[PDB]
DNA sequence: CAGGATGTATATATCTGACACGTGCCTGGAGACTAGGGAGTAATCCCCTTGGCGGTTAAAACGCGGGGGACAGCGCGTACGTGCGTTTAAGCGGTGCTAGAGCTGTCTACGACCAATTGAGCGGCCTCGGCACCGGGATTCTCCA
DNA sequence: TGGAGAATCCCGGTGCCGAGGCCGCTCAATTGGTCGTAGACAGCTCTAGCACCGCTTAAACGCACGTACGCGCTGTCCCCCGCGTTTTAACCGCCAAGGGGATTACTCCCTAGTCTCCAGGCACGTGTCAGATATATACATCCTG
């Protein structure tokens, strides 16, 4: 028999190796591009400095982190473990963001 | 440029989610998610873009960046 | 004798009110309500204004850091007629 | 008056002291009051408008609190604007969740 | 049999008649003895204005209301009608006051 | 005076959370409710009792209470 | 210098032309940018002495944002001082619920 | 040439930890999150004696102004423990 | 579905205090003039952003088996809602007393300002050691018999 | 309960680039007078806050009854996780333009400052009418049969 983890140990593991690291969770040219194809509805033909874009992806990816830490504890108060696109228009809305 | 808000990937909304604590993750957090980060990467190069234009550049610079999140809140370290 | 020369918006807000709806009045509570909101509001665009001169370098508030600081701070439209009606009365004002 | 050369309701003298004297910058334009004048004057007469037909629909002719704070969260800008602002005797808005009125 | 409504309808009568109204729904004094009370740890022998206490528990009502708003929607994120302790503090958590 | 926190009475935070648009409260909602306020009205309390005493000032006035507000982003319209 | 007769290593001098120059006030007195340095110096020795012992519980002898990020945010003061504040590449603190753990 | 005469924070932070950690350095990135956390709780400090002096019709920030802006803005024993540091530099001053 | 009971919206009187308007006056805003420096604009430099290319390789996409968790149904009890009667402070008005807020006047110490000087601090550069990485063993946790 | 396997931690060894210290220089901080307004302080007046008291009555409190909702349990199924395989695009190193940020020089126009005057706005009175309340009446809704 092949060895098999249950599931839930390696997202434990996971949650353990992601909550020890400080690198940038989404990769950078992905970002660099969504950032340029939101800034072309407000001015054409911008340019961006190399830390501009660092700024942006750690401000969005500190954002995300702090909101999924509020929806895994909104998840947990509707005694789940998983969480839901209603747990996180809760947190969202009782952040004051909608 | 088209569509890019594809690239955030599903394994980086896993990786942030881990990262925030999350254990199980339903298959609807993706798209919900990527709508949430395009609402804020909105409004936050909207006031950088101003920022921006308001001092007769074309570039955006970091310092842009850093006074648009000052003015949502957002303080951040690092960058001047 | 009278006590002291309070610079409320109250006749301002009242001629404003008597051109929006001229057979609606307002109370002293709605009155003072309405006072505090263009304190805040003037107070809002006025510190936005200070904080734009403050990092581009400069030494004076011009029409041009009260237009950004009226885009960055009203949502939307607002920042949209906002933006308008400031440029028409500044254009009839230097004519 | 310079109120009355810029065709504004709100005083351009007046915003221009609060402007000099508010420590603000160590130089204030001429342009900055007139156009801060009109735009406290366009913010002023929307919340009023919105207020005044609040009133009306609660057949009322004066503004009270309650009409102003109507106006402001029966409306995604100005409640955008004014999400950390409390009104003084305004109430809030009529919202009953739907899982709270019976079958 | 006399009449006798249902558990939850003058709930719901109280709930159109108090957001529908515009008072202070704690009682003036004992706010004041309350104010009172807390200053006395600040600061001895203090003195408010009338219009003082009055802005007092404005604020602290809508803070009240508007918390309890966030609680309701907490209680009903649980597929529940009444609100807990835990709804409160969940929240307080998720707005960002502990 | 001493333990005037009672006087938030049961029937008042029922009255609160009715306002709040809340059907049905549990009965441990009161003192968790009295120590939300306590801890609410210790913060503006002390913070405008700075402002009163930064003032040479012995009566806290509205003007105070406006301020220590607007300092905790609560700003509140109707009192100056 | 003024540096050196307060007892500082926080430029008083400096403070002074900032808040000269900031727009703060008319005028601004001699004992403010001394209050104001002594008060930056007390409010980075802090955060300073917390990043440096958790720089030496991960055997390090230079700080990194990460030693930042852990002195502030286990801090009960420094995180009611710095609860709105993105400290880049600090990361989170290491927290995982007590309902995701095996049973 | 030379570029520009970019003035910081980072000597005197510097010096600030090597009198309270003698063999512990810093980096770069960390360098520049306490420049900016520095002119971030200046900027917070100056920000609240201004208004402090608004409020009072003054027009001089003096140090009780900055006293009261640091008992407002910092939570529990860092206002008790960062007045009696301002009170004790600012007597030594004088002196 | 039907009717009684209860609550709330609606229409009329009546009464009060607050609001809309009128009046004196004063102080702050407007007009005119002068000086100087901030900023607008042109010109030049050189940094650093954008675009492209090619090999590596790690991450992403996709498919699949399975288990565990979400959700729905069901039952039980307890705790919270409703209502009634008793109690208790709140609210209101009326009065009195005085602390202190607010305003004016006078004086002086203190900060703005300006000019001369120099050393403190900043950019550049140079060096070496803390750390990132790599390879190998050691402990630790998990999972299935 | 224990052994196998996978994962993470530790422990030495190498290379490297970024921290830390030194050097030259320049510009901002310091020092010394001079002045003129801000504010500290004394004094005085008047508002408003605190304290008390009596009375009415509305709200709070306490209790009884019952229902409906919270919570625990069970069952089912389906969806998300772990993992292996294939693909794709990120990434890193390198190179080449060139756009535009950044700095300097210079001119000039716009705003601060001062002085003079007068009218717009504010405090204070004052009448009258919009709303608050009382009270009867009509419609809407809830609940139990």
């Amino acid at each position: 028999k092949p060895h098999r983890y249950r599931p839930g140990t390696v997202a434990l593991r996971e949650i353990r190796r992601y909550q020890k690291s400080t690198e940038l969770l989404i990769r950078k040219l992905p970002f660099q591009r969504l950032v340029r194809e939101i800034a072309q509805d407000f001015k054409t033909d911008l340019r961006f400095q190399s830390s501009a874009v660092m700024a942006l992806q750690e401000a969005s990816e500190a954002y995300l982190v702090a909101l999924f830490e509020d929806t895994n504890l909104c998840a947990i108060h509707a005694k789940r473990v998983t969480i839901m696109p209603k747990d996180i228009q809760l947190a969202r809305r009782i952040r004051g963001e909608r | 440029l088209r569509d890019n808000i594809q690239g955030i990937t599903k394994p980086a909304i896993r990786r942030l989610a881990r990262r925030g604590g999350v254990k199980r993750i339903s298959g609807l957090i993706y798209e919900e998610t990527r709508g949430v980060l395009k609402v804020f990467l909105e409004n936050v190069i909207r006031d950088a873009v101003t920022y921006t234009e308001h001092a007769k550049r074309k570039t955006v610079t970091a310092m842009d960046v850093v006074y648009a999140l000052k003015r949502q809140g957002r303080t951040l370290y690092g960058f001047g | 004798r009278r006590k002291t020369r309070k610079e409320s918006y109250a006749i301002y807000v009242y001629k404003v009110l008597k051109q929006v709806h001229p057979d609606t009045g307002i109370s002293s509570k709605a009155m003072s309500i309405m006072n505090s909101f263009v304190n805040d509001v003037f107070e809002r665009i006025a510190g936005e204004a200070s904080r734009l001169a403050h990092y581009n370098k400069r030494s004076t508030i011009t029409s041009r850091e009260i237009q950004t600081a009226v885009r960055l701070l009203l949502p939307g439209e607002l920042a949209k007629h906002a933006v308008s009606e400031g440029t028409k009365a500044v254009t009839k004002y230097t004519s | 008056g310079r109120s009355s050369r810029a065709g504004l309701q709100f005083p351009v003298g007046r915003v221009h002291r609060l402007l000099r004297k508010g420590n603000y910058a160590e130089r204030v334009g001429a342009g900055a009051p007139v156009y801060l004048a009109a735009v406290l004057e366009y913010l002023t007469a929307e919340i009023l408008e919105l207020a005044g037909n609040a009133a009306r629909d609660n057949k009322k002719t004066r503004i009270i609190p309650r009409h102003l704070q109507l106006a402001v969260r029966n409306d995604e800008e100005l409640n955008k604007l004014l999400g950390r602002v409390t009104i003084a005797q305004g109430g809030v808005l009529p919202n009953i969740q739907s899982v709270l009125l019976p079958k």
